[PDB]
């Protein structure tokens, strides 16, 4: 169904080659400008060697017109569960003293919990002075000490990567069909470049551009859908904010690694002589993830998930106004001595007139060898090129017309000679 | 890098036909001895690619393990009259080698085993392009490249070198440059697949994984220092074997858990076995990937 | 601000939580535990130059 | 002082020395592929046989 729409002929300034033992080995070196198609149409580009039948195509298909958001500040967070341990020790026994328990460091282990050892799990150590005497289980009248060893751990099997968007880059998923037959799918954003097996592709002009996104944040789930949060991002981990306990990786959240950050004075402690109860008011991210999940209607645009690379995207309601710059890093394009024949047929016609979508045509090509099939009209204004394979195949590209009653006779050629072909159909009005 | 520097799995033979004068210390290759065709490979600041991947076989070790075939002749004479086959393939390579050397093996175009040989007692020079008359002469060869041999079953005959804008790179010739030609000293890596030629690539992308082959597992016996032991004698799950062996979850997940009746303590290698390369977008396992230093002749007209 | 009394009832004060133990304000002498206040331990925090001498 | 201009002299003259980077190879006059350099030794000299005391 998808087919080329903007078909232009390459100039002779970047087209050259020579015949060595009856073998047209053309070379391409230089830059070329071509207009990108709309959603559904393609950008065909034929090449003319030394004859007429020797012609290969270079079509670029446009998948969709999304808007990739540039990721800046990102982190990893999730649900956790406090696990506190109590071990009351009498006074004047080991590290139980009136001055060694009140001013206890929040990063040093005691002799009561030294049996665990070194670990990469986040934790903290507190000191609380209880009571003494025989009324609570002691021998001396001095108050005993309570050593608290509370460590955080997660109870979920997944995590979330809450990030923000600082810029919306116009990303276009474009594939490259080489002259031999290999298809390579890549992407182009704003004015980026890639590396292929024949040159370099790049974008010269963007389209639209959503501005103002610093007061919004997105949530990405590994293997699941996306989400959106109507809240500005905060660089400091504070309480009551979506991200009070952050990390840097999924393993640092599912296992609670010590490399993550957290807010000070968050675990509420309730010492009761010999009882310990640590209750934390952690914010569950799944409530916001299930509350504001994409797709979500925001202004005139429609934010949705991605259809390829991992990252937030955006769906627009406009057209496609971009220009593609096709380069040539001295690529070798071979040709045959004589192309094979082929008899084209007619199938159907479905589309519209006067619009960026165009209209696709059904053409039944029945050949034998491998080649192309160039077609022309009666005044040299409509060129149609289609791949020629073995057997009977149905092809056809996107055609543009200004009349709903198209009754123009075409002249298709597979190896040099032309044959008459009449097409028909009814088009509709497309805005 | 890799901790196993001198320990070579399997045979570990590093001797070529015509220079069999170092088999007393280089057959096999252990922590002791003095093999001239292996000591220069572990030098710091010289061949870092060999230091990154050291658990796999080398070039000669791959030749003796029925992996890399031999050329014709395998060791050409770099002193014989009426020319020699090892000349054009050597003048196009810009490599350096110390003195007191007689042979210098490298890789040809067909992916076989092509080397040179100097009759005694003729030593090489700084570039190794020509020999000359004569401390002590080394009884071996000098690796002119930085590749390692490995066993793979991935076909890649259609993945020929597609270096655009380059007339003749390394040793192979893409076409006959009749107009302009730009000669420069540039470094370009190479890769050899199964039933293919010396394919050159631009960028190099490594990949380290594991499998179930005995080469990805090592073991040592307990006796009254480090003592190596043949890991291939470990029986499989429901099969047969020779000497028992046990280990952790990685070693026990591949073989059979014996423990009480085991004679050695098997362990897992530090990431070795299958080394794939990123070519044509997909991932394929080469046979002798390297990173040599030759002369690339680019085009201009 | 709330005041807890071990054994008796509670209390409430119509003022924000004090953060600086300044002179002439409710909360110039603080401690850490109950025994540090009943037995007057040196681990508490007090305002400097609070003892008048004549 | 450049190596290609040290034989001139170190007289009292308002002069300056620069170093511009050019191309390499056999495309302009060199036997190495590395980019060549350009030694510039421009000096200032008088023009008129009289001066003015501004």
């Amino acid at each position: 169904d998808p087919g080329c729409s903007e078909l232009i002929q390459a100039s002779s300034r970047i087209t050259t080659c020579s015949t060595e033992g009856v073998n047209t080995k053309c070379r391409l070196s230089g830059t070329a400008l071509i207009r990108a198609g709309s959603v559904g149409a393609e950008a065909c580009l034929m090449l003319k060697g030394v004859k007429e039948d020797q012609t290969k195509f270079l079509k670029i298909k446009t998948v969709s017109s999304e808007l990739s958001c540039r990721e800046g500040q990102s982190y990893w967070t999730g649900s956790f569960s406090p696990k506190c341990l109590s071990s009351r020790r009498c006074h004047l026994v080991g590290e139980c003293h009136v001055n060694r328990c009140l001013s206890w460091r929040d990063n040093e282990t005691s002799a009561e919990f030294s049996f665990v050892g070194e670990s990469t799990t986040m934790r903290e150590n507190k000191c609380f002075e209880q009571c003494g005497g025989w009324g609570c289980g002691c021998f001396n009248v001095n108050p005993s000490c309570l050593f608290v060893h509370t460590y955080l751990q997660s109870v979920r099997k997944e995590a979330l990567r809450v990030f923000n968007c600082i810029d919306w880059v116009h990303k276009l998923t474009l594939e490259i069909t080489d002259f031999d037959g290999s298809v390579s799918t890549i992407d182009l954003g704003a004015s980026s470049s890639r590396f292929t097996n024949w040159g370099s592709v790049s974008l010269s002009l963007d389209a639209e551009g959503i501005s103002g996104s610093n007061s919004f944040s997105f949530i990405e789930s590994p293997g699941k859908g996306y989400a959106i949060v109507d809240e500005p991002f905060s660089e400091i981990p504070r309480q009551g904010f979506l991200g009070e306990i952050r990390c840097n990786s999924e393993s640092s959240v599912l296992s609670a690694h010590e490399s993550c950050l957290r807010a000070p004075n968050l675990i509420s402690y309730k010492p009761m002589i010999d009882q310990l109860e640590c209750t934390t008011n952690l914010i569950d991210p799944f409530v916001v993830f299930e509350r504001g999940s994409l797709p979500q209607t925001r202004n005139d645009k429609t934010f949705a998930a991605s259809k390829g690379n991992r990252g937030v995207q955006a769906f627009s309601k406009g057209s496609v106004q971009a220009d593609l710059t096709l380069m040539f890093d001295n690529f070798e394009v071979d040709f045959v001595g004589a192309a094979v024949s082929c008899d084209a047929a007619f199938l159907n016609l479905t589309g519209c007139y006067s619009c960026n979508a165009g209209a696709r045509v059904c053409l039944s090509i029945t050949s034998t060898g491998t080649g192309s099939l160039s077609a022309h009209n009666k005044d040299g204004s409509l060129h149609i090129v289609l791949p020629s394979e073995n057997g009977t195949k149905d092809q056809c590209q996107i055609l543009h017309f200004t009349v709903p009653e198209v009754e123009e006779e075409f002249m298709y050629s597979c190896d040099g000679d032309e044959r008459p072909l009449l097409v028909k159909g009814t088009l509709i009005a497309i805005d | 890098e890799d901790p196993h520097l001198r320990n070579r799995p399997g045979k570990g033979h590093n001797y070529i036909d015509g220079m069999t004068q170092e088999d007393a210390t280089c057959k096999p290759v252990t922590y002791a001895g003095a093999c001239s065709s292996f000591d220069v490979l572990l030098e710091k600041g010289k061949f870092p690619l060999f230091q990154s991947y050291a658990h796999h076989r080398t070039l000669l070790e791959a030749v003796h393990d029925t992996i890399i075939a031999k050329a014709d002749p395998p060791s050409c004479d770099l002193q014989s009259a009426h020319g020699n086959p090892c000349m054009k393939e050597k003048l196009v390579m810009k490599t350096h080698c110390p003195n007191d050397y007689q042979s210098a093996h490298y890789l040809n175009n067909d992916g076989k085993m092509a080397s040179v040989k100097c009759p005694p007692k003729y030593e090489l020079t700084e570039d190794c392009n020509f020999c000359r008359q004569m401390a002590s002469l080394k009884k071996g060869s000098y690796p002119l490249q930085d590749l390692f041999c490995q066993s793979s079953e991935d076909d890649g005959s259609k993945l020929k070198t597609k270096m655009k804008g380059v007339c003749e790179v390394g040793v192979q010739a893409l076409k006959k440059c009749d107009g302009q030609l730009s000669t420069a000293h540039e470094v370009v890596p190479f890769a050899v697949f199964k039933n293919s030629k010396k394919v050159y690539l631009d960028k190099l992308d490594l990949k380290t994984e594991e499998n179930l082959l005995p080469d990805s597992f090592v073991c040592f016996e307990h006796k009254g220092e480090l003592k190596s032991f043949d890991i291939s004698q470990c029986p499989k799950i429901g099969g047969h074997g020779s000497k028992k062996c046990t280990g952790d979850a990685a070693f026990c997940s591949a073989y059979e858990c014996t423990a009480q009746y085991a004679n050695a303590y098997c362990s897992h290698a530090n990431g070795s076995g299958i080394v794939q390369i990123q070519v044509s977008g997909v991932w394929k396992k080469p046979l002798c990937v390297g990173y040599e230093r030759v002369v690339v002749k680019r085009e201009l007209s």
